[PDB]
C-alpha cells in the first residue's frame, strides 16, 4: 500500500431481500460495475466511506454478512501510465458483501455512478470489464454459500 | 478443472462448472475427453455458465461428442437443474435458464425429478420434415412388402411413431433402420415403437436418428405421447416406461406445451488437469 504497483481498494457486493445484487453504471459510459473505491492512510473504514459517498447508505440501511481474507487484478498493457511515478500497475481488493437493509428509494445515485439496478447473482460475473472478470469470479464464488442462507 | 459425471435415463453428459471456473474448450480437446476408453466417456458435454440476461440465473451449452454444440430443447435439462443446486450455485427450485436458441424454467421437484418444458408438437409434415400430401392424424408407409401405420410429429427434430402389441416382440433393429432412412423423412426421423397398456401408460422403444437404439430417448417418449394423443388414445398425463427408466408427460392437445418429467443422476466428480 501503494506496493508492487498495487493500489489498496475496496470492493462492495450489496445483496438483496431475494438473492439479487446492485448492479450500477459508472458516469457517462456504458460500462457496468460494483462500487469500488480508495483506502486512505481500514479495510471497513473505506467501504463505508465508498459506500456513503458513492451510493448514498450510512452503517443504517446496511449491515455486512462477509469479506475475503487481498485479491489481485493488472491492468491492461496500454492503460499503464508510466510517466506518473509511482508507477500503478493494478489493484489488491477487499471485498464486503453487504445486505440492504431499508429500502431502494434510499439509494442515492450522488453526492460527488449513474444508473443502477438489481441483477440476478452470478450475472456479474461475465458482465464486467475483462480484466476484472477473474476478480469478479473468486469474490462471487467466495459470497455464494453466505447469500444463499437468505 | 472439476467437473461431474452425471445422466438422466442413461443419456450421460461430462458438467462443468464455468460459472466459478475458468474453463476453455476445442473441439478436439472435446473429442479427446469423449473417448470412453482414452478420456472420460461420455456422450455430450454440458458447461454451466452466468446468465447473460439480469433476469435469467443460468446459461448452458452442450456440445456431443464430436465437439460441435447441440442446441436441442430440454438437452441435459434434468442433469444441468440438479447440478447447479448440488454444487451450491443456486438454492432455487424454480430456475431460469437460457440455451443455443432459447430461455426456459425448469421445476426440481421435491423428490429429485426436474420438470421440462418442452414446447408445443408440430404435426405439419413440412415442419419435420416428411413428405405427405398435408397432415393427418394416421399415415401409411410402404416399408418393401411391409405396410407400416404411423404418426408423424416434430419436437423440434422429426418422430415417426408406430403403435406396436409389444415392444418386447417390435422390430426395432429390424424395421427401424428402414423407417429412420425412409425417402419420406428427408432428414431421417427417430423411430418410436410405442405399446400402449393403459390411456395413462406406454411402453416404448426408439430407434434414434443416427443412433439407433439406447436405453431412453427423451424427445421420442414427447413424440409419442403427442401422437397417441391425438389419436385419442392416450389421456393428458401419461407414464411412459422405457429400457432404462419412466419419464412422465403432460400435454393438454394444440395451445399447449408439452412438458417432460424425469430423473438426473449424479454418478462422481472427476478432477482432471487440462
Amino acid at each position: 500500500m501503494i506496493d508492487d504497483g498495487y493500489r489498496p481498494n475496496v470492493g462492495i457486493v450489496i445483496s438483496n431481500r431475494q438473492g439479487q445484487v446492485m448492479w450500477a453504471r459508472r458516469f457517462g459510459q456504458h460500462s457496468w460495475q460494483f462500487p469500488q473505491g480508495g483506502i486512505n492512510p481500514s479495510a471497513e473504514q473505506a467501504m463505508y466511506r465508498e459506500l456513503f459517498e458513492e451510493v448514498g447508505l450510512s452503517r443504517k440501511d446496511v449491515r455486512i454478512l462477509a469479506s475475503t481474507r487481498w485479491l489481485r487484478y493488472k491492468l491492461p498493457k496500454r492503460l499503464v501510465r508510466w510517466d506518473t511515478k509511482p508507477v500503478c500497475i493494478g489493484q489488491k481488493q477487499k471485498w464486503f458483501l453487504l445486505q440492504l437493509v431499508s429500502g431502494d428509494a434510499e439509494i442515492n445515485m450522488q453526492t460527488s455512478f449513474d444508473g443502477w439496478r438489481w441483477v440476478s447473482y452470478w450475472y456479474p460475473v461475465r458482465q464486467v470489464v475483462s480484466f476484472k472478470r477473474d476478480v469478479y469470479r473468486r469474490v462471487m464464488k467466495e459470497f455464494a454459500s453466505v447469500v444463499m442462507s437468505l | 478443472m472439476q467437473f461431474s459425471k452425471m445422466h438422466g435415463l442413461g443419456n450421460d453428459f461430462m458438467v462443468v462448472d464455468a460459472v466459478t471456473q475458468n474453463v476453455f474448450f476445442s473441439p478436439e480437446l472435446i473429442r479427446r475427453l469423449a473417448d470412453r476408453h482414452l478420456g472420460v466417456g461420455f456422450d455430450q458435454l454440458l458447461v454451466v455458465e452466468p446468465p447473460y440476461d439480469p433476469e435469467l440465473d443460468f446459461h448452458y451449452r452442450i456440445f456431443n461428442a464430436d465437439g460441435s454444440e447441440v442446441a436441442q430443447c430440454g438437452n441435459g435439462a434434468r442433469c444441468f437443474a440438479r447440478f447447479v443446486r448440488l454444487k451450491g450455485l443456486t438454492n432455487k427450485r424454480d430456475i431460469r435458464v437460457s440455451t443455443a436458441n432459447g430461455r426456459m424454467v425448469l421445476t426440481v421437484t421435491d423428490d429429485d425429478l426436474v420438470r421440462v418444458n418442452m414446447g408445443e408438437p408440430n404435426f405439419e409434415p413440412s415442419a419435420v420434415p416428411f413428405r405427405a400430401n398435408k397432415a393427418e392424424k394416421t399415415y401409411i408407409m410402404r416399408a418393401a412388402e411391409q405396410t407400416i401405420l404411423c404418426g408423424v410429429v416434430s419436437m423440434g427434430n422429426p418422430h415417426c411413431v408406430i403403435q406396436v402389441d409389444d415392444v418386447d416382440t417390435a422390430a426395432v433393429e429390424t424395421l427401424g433402420p428402414v423407417l429412420e432412412s425412409h425417402e419420406r423423412f428427408p432428414e431421417r426421423a427417430n423411430i418410436g415403437f410405442m405399446q400402449v397398456v393403459k390411456r395413462e401408460h406406454i411402453r416404448l422403444r426408439v430407434y434414434e436418428r443416427g443412433a439407433g437404439e439406447t436405453q431412453a430417448c427423451g424427445s421420442g417418449a414427447c413424440a409419442a405421447v403427442a401422437v397417441g394423443i391425438q389419436q385419442g388414445l392416450l389421456a393428458e398425463e401419461v407414464r411412459v416406461e422405457l429400457p432404462g427408466g419412466r419419464l412422465d408427460i403432460a400435454w393438454k392437445g394444440p395451445g399447449h406445451p408439452l412438458y417432460m418429467t424425469g430423473p438426473a443422476v449424479h454418478v462422481y466428480d472427476g478432477f482432471i488437469h487440462l
